[PDB]
């Protein structure tokens, strides 16, 4: 498809050889279509954890070590170990995320991860039994005014929805804990997503703000 | 009275504080559209 | 739950007890039938003079609207309820408020282009853009101490909400069809009953389409 | 150029 050409082109810029570019391509294609596995790596990056592992038979085992002290990352995939810098590790993931990660439909209802809130906010929601649920209002919004990065979703807390007296919320994908129910989608949405949120953003080198491509 | 507006505003303002983008476009739409109708 | 609350709202009407009871049975039938109730709202907005449906009991519900006379005739079980236009709007407003279903958040709807921007419909037709929208908010109050709500707050699909694409305030009769309902659970059911029905009843807050004052 | 911002802002300006 079109995304495969664009994806291999985003791998040319990494300071690595063509042997490792093919390996990173296969790892990215495999992790991106497995949505639960890719979010686990994002949370590992967010917490600066040290290790990621999503092993399996038939040559599906993937292990990633993040050596935060030496700004090094080791991506092992079928006895082929790929080394690259931490900044190149984030660029690889950012363009994997831009071009290959599924985008949730509008109106999707999700449960967010309370482990990412300040304690005073958690204890306030717990007092009244408010679970951390939300609905997708918008997707991959451009951060103004420079418009050099996007953020994955704009949401409102469920069941209150969008209100006049409360702001919509910008959040990243790693805030999501589970999808309760996806919203409506069809061929119009798939074409719009591919054009506006993948191809047009790739052309302007707009990626998700969490990978912090400076 | 059945909606915890104050807590909902605190959640939005805390999470939007993590993002380098302005959210004031929403309240601008709200207070403007209320006076038009 | 809500049956005795609906009976209370019929005390806002200047009709006899027997007529209140007839209006109760008509409203219990219409509000259960989402498409039938929306058809009546659309007949109201168009100022048509006749409405014809069949209650769940089977008896036909006949409504005659005399706009220059500012009164209405509701016919059910051979009973003719004569009421003013304002009592008609109040009856329907509390029927809607207390009994009409509320779409879940995230529901996808098709908007009737007639009730939408008149000539701008041509603009989205030029690009083949269908009139699909996502429910983002429900029974919205724009500000404090507002005595009326807006049925739904929606964003055009597939663009959604963004800083440069404002959402749209719509009434339930703006909906041509519901394409896919969003997620709902007990949390939503409890919040809908408390905030959008019981609390709005206590405050005399009904849909703006009825324009009671 | 995949989002017609001006037409979408016009739909909302009118109905609101």
């Amino acid at each position: 498809g079109e995304m495969d050409i664009l994806y291999q082109m985003s791998l040319n810029h990494l300071a690595v050889i063509e042997a490792d570019k093919e390996v990173l391509k296969q790892v990215g294609l495999s992790l991106a279509k497995q949505e639960e596995a890719f979010r686990e790596l994002q949370l590992i990056l967010f917490n600066h954890e040290h290790s990621y592992s999503h092993h399996g038979i038939l040559g599906s085992s993937i292990e990633i070590l993040l050596h935060w002290e030496q700004n090094n990352v080791e991506v092992m995939y079928l006895e082929t170990k790929v080394a690259l810098s931490m900044i190149d590790f984030r660029r690889w993931l950012a363009y994997t995320d831009l071009l290959l990660s599924p985008i949730l439909p509008l109106g999707t209802t999700i449960e967010l991860n309370k482990d990412l809130l300040p304690a005073a906010l958690v204890t306030s929601m717990n007092e009244i039994g408010m679970p951390f649920l939300a609905i997708v209002l918008g997707r991959r919004l451009l951060l103004g005014p420079e418009d050099r990065e996007y953020i994955d979703y704009l949401v409102s807390i469920y069941p209150y929805g969008l209100r006049a007296d409360v702001n919509p919320i910008y959040i990243s994908n790693f805030f999501i804990k589970k999808v309760l129910q996806e919203g409506y989608s069809d061929a119009i949405d798939e074409q719009y997503i591919e054009n506006q949120y993948r191809k047009d953003y790739f052309s302007r080198n707009i990626v998700s703000e969490i990978y912090n491509v400076k | 009275g059945s909606t915890p507006v104050e807590l909902l505003a605190n959640i939005s303002n805390t999470l939007n504080g993590f993002v380098r983008s302005n959210i004031s476009w929403w309240k601008k739409f709200i207070t403007d559209s209320k006076g038009k109708r």
